[PDB]
């Protein structure tokens, strides 16, 4: 980000540098392909990179605003946030897991399988398919 | 000329998707003006060089995404 561009266009809050590295980086030689994109950003690889970064607030807090239908997971991911980070409840996680079993483990786009996998250590073999992109 | 046409106008498609007006603005210098009276039979009937210079921009810069920026470089690579 500390060098040209816009010089990003906004202020120079810590999401947006991760928006421009999500944008201006590679994940667009000119721009496309499978992610989930509302009005020009891909809101999973957003939480994936600010929780990379270890913003997780902030990557809760885009979860907050995000427009999707996951919902429960939301919830499941303040709290885990609101912990030590090893967000155990004695209640669900069970639920979560199942939830990662049917419905997301046999489909979605890469960077919500990650955070659905990484923040609930769903699946205990362990790769990311498409995005581990460094060791 | 259908084949030709249908390439520019692929292009075209591209460049609709995201931030081509902040490119173009910054880009156009002196042969700008030949740029901007530009018409589509022109590009059917091709002015290579400009839009080679143009369509390299958009790769180098961060505006194409994804699949199609694939797209483009295999264009230069086919016709460029």
């Amino acid at each position: 980000v500390f060098g040209n561009l816009h010089q990003l266009g906004g202020v120079p809050g810590t999401y947006q540098l991760v928006r421009s590295f999500l944008n201006i980086k590679l994940p667009a030689p000119l721009p496309g392909l499978q992610d989930g994109e509302v009005e020009g950003h891909p809101v999973w690889a957003l939480i994936y990179y600010c929780m990379r970064c270890g913003d997780l607030l902030a990557a809760s807090q885009v979860v907050n605003r995000a427009q999707h239908q996951l919902g429960e997971f939301k919830t499941w991911f303040q709290e885990y946030m609101n912990s030590k980070d090893r967000r155990l409840s004695p209640a669900t996680e069970n639920k979560l897991r199942l939830h990662y079993r049917r419905a997301l483990r046999n489909n979605t786009d890469p960077y919500k399988r990650a955070v659905y996998c990484i923040i609930g250590r769903c699946d205990v073999t362990d790769n990311q398919s498409e995005v581990a992109d460094k060791t | 000329l259908v084949r030709k046409s249908y390439q520019a106008l692929a292009l075209w498609k591209l460049l609709c998707e995201h931030q081509f007006t902040i490119i173009v603005a910054e880009l156009q210098k002196e042969l700008q003006e030949q740029l901007k009276i530009t018409t589509f039979k022109d590009l059917v009937i091709r002015d290579k060089e400009l839009t080679g210079a143009l369509i390299a921009s958009l790769i180098n810069c961060y505006i194409r995404d994804n699949a199609a920026v694939d797209g483009i470089s295999l264009h230069l690579q086919d016709i460029c």
